[PDB]
RNA sequence: CGCGCCGCGGCGAGCCCGAGGGCCCCGCGGCGGAGCGAGCGCGAGACGCCCCGGGCCCGCCGCGCCCCUGCGGGCGUGC
RNA sequence: GCCCGCCGCGGUGCUGACGCGCAGAUCGCUCGUCGGAGCCGGGCAUGGGGGCGAAAGACUCAUCGAACCGCCUGGUAGCUGGUUGCCUCCGAAAUGUCUCCCAGGACAGCCGCCGCCCGCAGUUGCGGCCCGUAGAGCGCUGGCCGGCGG
RNA sequence: GUGGGCCCCUCCUGGUAAGCAGGACGGGCGAGGCGGGACGAUCCGGACGCCGGGCCAGGGUGCGCCGCCGGGGCCGGAACGGCGUCGGCCG
RNA sequence: CGCGAGGGCCGCACCCGGCGCUGGCGCGACGUGAUUUCUGCCCAGUGCCAGACCGUCACCGUGAAGCGAUCCGCCGAAGCCCUGGUAAACGGCGGGAGUAAUGACUCUCUUAAGGUAGCCAAAUGCCUCGUCGGGCAAUUUCCGACGGCAUGAAUGGAC
RNA sequence: AAGACCCUUUUGAGCUUGACUCCAGCCCGGGCCUGUGGGGCGGGGCCGCCCCGCUCACCCGGUCGCGCGGGGACCCGCCCGGGCGGGGAGUUCGGCUGGGGCGGCGCGCCUGCUACACCGGACCGCAGGCGUCCCACGGCGGGCUCAGCGAGGACCCUCCCGCGGAGCAGAAGGGCACAAGCCCGCCCGACCCGCGCCCCCCGUGCCGGCGCGGGCCGCGAAAGCGGGGCCUACCGAUCCUUCGCCGCCCCGGCCGCGGGCGCGGAGGUGGCAGAAAAGUUACCACAGGGAUAACUGGCUUGUGGCCGCCGAGCGCCCGCAGCGACGCGGCUUUUUGAUCCUUCGAUGUCGGCUCUUCCUACCGUCCGCGCGCACCGGCGCGGAAGCGUCGGAUUGUUCACCCGUUCAAGGGAUCGUGAGCUGGGUUUAGA
RNA sequence: AGCGGCCGCCACCA
């Protein structure tokens, strides 16, 4: 998000902030591929055993 | 665009491990004949920093 | 950027300048429109008058 | 609107006024060996997108409905264009 | 280089230094000569200094009537 | 990855000097840092829609929101500039219609030249038909002040 | 070739208005020299080969600056004021 | 957040490569940004994920018809659809009427949920040189209070 | 320095994505590569699936081949098929317009008016309409007369007079009475084949209308009338597709399928004479434009500002000491608009500081008059531009607001003044 | 326009 549009998908705006969700799915190609890959939660909670 | 940064490393050049005075490869003792039917006796010459 | 839409200032001395033409002698005669029943009389009439009749 | 089942009308084939009844036409289905097709399939193979153009901005909310009028006596079709409208049915009675 | 129109030269129901072969000699196409019809195909005389119009003839689309070799021929009518 | 401070490395303010310069970025004073993610030299590696980036779209030999060199290439422009002797005879348009048309065109008009062929008028008078404007008016469609009589 | 026009006189439409914008018959500048309107593309006259003589349109005639005398009178801008001066009408 | 190596992420025209002389106290992808004190509500929308084969959804294959080209049927992988999970994913977090000068209160329409703890005319307040107080002879600046055109919780809140 | 702002060009480029059209890559299925055996389920009367051994292909590891393994006919690779796919590629992102944009749609049609009595005549001129509705709400014949006033009649009926004051699908204008309106009877001219003219107009097309030659019909005793709904609006090329006649061709022949062609309709382009098309640039552009905005000046003067005329009233009394409503007439260019004439191969674009000169619509001082002028102090008018009109707090401010003093008018000069300065504001690139 | 039961999924030269 530091970064300019050319550099990164996360890159330009003028507010720094991703724009859309960050989970990308298993499939994407390359270049593509950043943030979180596949994942099956996010967040932070307890509760797991 | 551009290529990305996680896209550059595959490449090698900048990117390639520091290798430089390292020890080198660890491993396990090669299996053979006389491990197979009994076993074979070594004695520990330095502890080191790798 | 607007232009002008419409005159007719100039056209009536241009309408004027090589004369107000007729129409040809020959339109007053056409037998353009006129009834094919009067035209087929008329044809039939003159095929059989001898001072009038052109046939070999 | 609506339309009469039957109709006596001009038939061309007799030559005469008869009895004709009422049905509703619509487009057959593309055959695939027309000449046209034939064209625009072989024009559409390989690399490099659509070739031909693709009618976008349509306008109008209504078709013109045509009827189909079979002589009762010989099985001549005629057809007959209607004004532009919503709905259409045909009576039933004969 | 290709298309249109105009002028002048030669010859004229004809015209023509293709290429080639022996500034001279010989030299095919082609275009013009008949059109119309999608096509099967059928196929022009009757007048006129010239020009314009009329009338008629040929093809394409339709239709009376008569006939031989026959969905073929002849003779007509109409936009 | 402490503090004052020299060389070094950097570049804050004077919005000082200079600004036809000493100089296609320099000079004076002032200022940041100075044992550390510190500074310097040589060798080597990464190549153009690619590299490299403690991230400014920065840097890649005075060139970077895509280097430089030769060719394709005399690239295309309805757009701006220019377009070289004399006399004589004629002489316009800046309008209608259509156009991804509105700084452009095609067709019509206007004009020139070349012709070819055998009554006429941007005028008055006389005769016949046509129009609904100025004015006038309140019958028609509407609008508007009051006074008498049943 | 042209398909950006503009101005005057009369007649109009939108606008508080405009040297604003949009239409109409005829004329002009454009593409029209010369004189005059001090001065101006368009107003008033007059439309053009090179000269000599004559007549004179439009405007004018104290000196600058070509050309005048005689005769009869008087002595940018609104509503609204004036016993300034000369002339009238009604009582 | 992903991955136990027959793997994961990346390079690369092809063959062949980097992390990797590596092995979860590791490698890789992202966001926030010392400490102290905290981090509320919403899975309806979009995104991601796993568990089921309902409908749809290819070629191949297969049956019936045909002189043959071919026409019509059946079969049906992944995906979507369907059933769930997930906000330190992207993001979102209220109206009207009266009620002891205020309104604890009540009735009401309404959302996936209706902004909690805090902070403030703030480098975020249009109205606006807001109101009050401090300071000055005198202050559109300043500080302290009060409460939101359009403050607010790892878009991290407060200190 | 051929404006970098602004606009136009059928001139670009960087970036984005729910623009349009696609590509790598990855995931999935069948087939070939590809052996040799054992079994189960299902269907149809041999076919489809699925499962599990062995090793010999093929694949992986250990080892200096020093006394060894693991997988396995599946994976890989290849062929064809489907899905994901701004990671990447190419391209597009209408027009008119008192600048552009937001908005609107005189962008294809229709009525009345503008329009100045033939025809024609402009605007983002005025008041409006159309993309439909109806097998009857159509054709024809016969009969009939509407809206209503007046006057009657138990708690609709009758007469009389009735130029249309009703009705005729929907805008507006025009038209119509033994009818063009209403009711009844029978019907399908709301047909077929072939031509011509009118409107718009280049005398091209399209919509719409009209006049005819020949078939076949409907109604009427008959003469007649009828190609919809009284008239002026209600709609669509080429190429392709689809359907309907009657035929012709498939070129070495012939037959059957099929394909093509001559004629006519239908599927649609409303941006309506008819491309297939989303945004952003404060990183930027190119060609040009004073044909066109942002700043001076010019014309205008609504708005701002200043000045008269009249005399309802106020002022104890008393319209005019001082005032003056309702109305009416002007001036100025120090406000802000309106406009687009000059400037886009560039006229440095706010304020302040400094310095000079000018105007009078005069605030203090000078000279006269007036008062609801005793003095003091105020107020009103005429002449008058010589001198004076200042120091500070907050704000970039012009302006404003307070504190203080000898108590404190208003303006102009390219909104005087940047090769005079300053650079706080506004006004590139960082955040 | 295509299957299914107003819903889904899929098709697209005037
Ligand atoms: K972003
Ligand atoms: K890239
Ligand atoms: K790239
Ligand atoms: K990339
Ligand atoms: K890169
Ligand atoms: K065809
Ligand atoms: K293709
Ligand atoms: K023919
Ligand atoms: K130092
Ligand atoms: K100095
Ligand atoms: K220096
Ligand atoms: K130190
Ligand atoms: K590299
Ligand atoms: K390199
Ligand atoms: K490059
Ligand atoms: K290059
Ligand atoms: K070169
Ligand atoms: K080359
Ligand atoms: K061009
Ligand atoms: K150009
Ligand atoms: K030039
Ligand atoms: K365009
Ligand atoms: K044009
Ligand atoms: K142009
Ligand atoms: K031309
Ligand atoms: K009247
Ligand atoms: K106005
Ligand atoms: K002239
Ligand atoms: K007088
Ligand atoms: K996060
Ligand atoms: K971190
Ligand atoms: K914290
Ligand atoms: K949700
Ligand atoms: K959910
Ligand atoms: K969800
Ligand atoms: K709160
Ligand atoms: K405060
Ligand atoms: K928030
Ligand atoms: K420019
Ligand atoms: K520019
Ligand atoms: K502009
Ligand atoms: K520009
Ligand atoms: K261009
Ligand atoms: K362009
Ligand atoms: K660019
Ligand atoms: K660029
Ligand atoms: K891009
Ligand atoms: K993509
Ligand atoms: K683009
Ligand atoms: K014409
Ligand atoms: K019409
Ligand atoms: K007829
Ligand atoms: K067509
Ligand atoms: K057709
Ligand atoms: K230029
Ligand atoms: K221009
Ligand atoms: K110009
Ligand atoms: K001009
Ligand atoms: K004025
Ligand atoms: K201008
Ligand atoms: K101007
Ligand atoms: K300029
Ligand atoms: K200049
Ligand atoms: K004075
Ligand atoms: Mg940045
Ligand atoms: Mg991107
Ligand atoms: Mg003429
Ligand atoms: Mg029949
Ligand atoms: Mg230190
Ligand atoms: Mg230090
Ligand atoms: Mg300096
Ligand atoms: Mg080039
Ligand atoms: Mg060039
Ligand atoms: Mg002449
Ligand atoms: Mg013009
Ligand atoms: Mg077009
Ligand atoms: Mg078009
Ligand atoms: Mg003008
Ligand atoms: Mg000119
Ligand atoms: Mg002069
Ligand atoms: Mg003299
Ligand atoms: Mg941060
Ligand atoms: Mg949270
Ligand atoms: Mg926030
Ligand atoms: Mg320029
Ligand atoms: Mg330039
Ligand atoms: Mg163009
Ligand atoms: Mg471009
Ligand atoms: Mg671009
Ligand atoms: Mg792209
Ligand atoms: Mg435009
Ligand atoms: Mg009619
Ligand atoms: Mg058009
Ligand atoms: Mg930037
Ligand atoms: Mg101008
Ligand atoms: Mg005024
Ligand atoms: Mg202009
Ligand atoms: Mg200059
Ligand atoms: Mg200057
Ligand atoms: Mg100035
Ligand atoms: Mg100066
Ligand atoms: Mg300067
Ligand atoms: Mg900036």
């Amino acid at each position: 998000v530091a970064m300019n549009p050319v550099d990164h998908p996360h890159g330009g705006g003028n507010h720094q902030h991703i724009g859309v969700s960050s989970c990308v799915p298993r499939n994407a190609v390359p270049g593509q591929k950043v943030g979180l890959i596949a994942a099956r939660r996010t967040g932070c909670s307890g509760g797991k055993r | 665009g551009r290529r990305i940064r996680v896209q550059r490393k595959g490449a090698g050049s900048v990117f390639r491990a520091h290798v430089a005075r390292r020890l080198g490869a660890a491993k396990l003792r090669a299996n053979d004949f006389a491990e197979r039917t009994g076993s074979v006796r070594g004695v520990v010459k330095a502890i080191l920093h790798d | 950027a607007k232009l002008k839409n419409h005159t007719s200032k100039n056209q009536n001395r241009k309408d004027h300048r090589n004369g107000i033409k007729k129409p040809k002698k020959s339109a007053y005669t056409s037998h353009k429109g006129m009834c094919p029943k009067y035209l087929r009389n008329l044809r039939r009439s003159r095929a059989n008058d001898p001072r009038q009749s052109l046939r070999p | 609107v609506t339309y009469p089942a039957e109709r006596r009308t001009f038939c061309k084939r007799e030559g005469k006024h008869t009895v004709h009844k009422a049905s509703l036409y619509k487009k057959g289905k593309d055959s695939l060996l027309a000449q046209g097709k034939r064209r625009y399939d072989r024009k559409q193979r390989g690399f490099g997108g659509q070739t031909k153009p693709i009618f976008r901005r349509k306008a109008k909310t209504t078709k013109k409905q045509v009827i189909r009028l079979t002589c009762s006596s010989c099985k001549c079709q005629t057809f007959q264009v209607l004004k532009r409208c919503h709905r259409l049915e045909i009576s039933r009675l004969g």
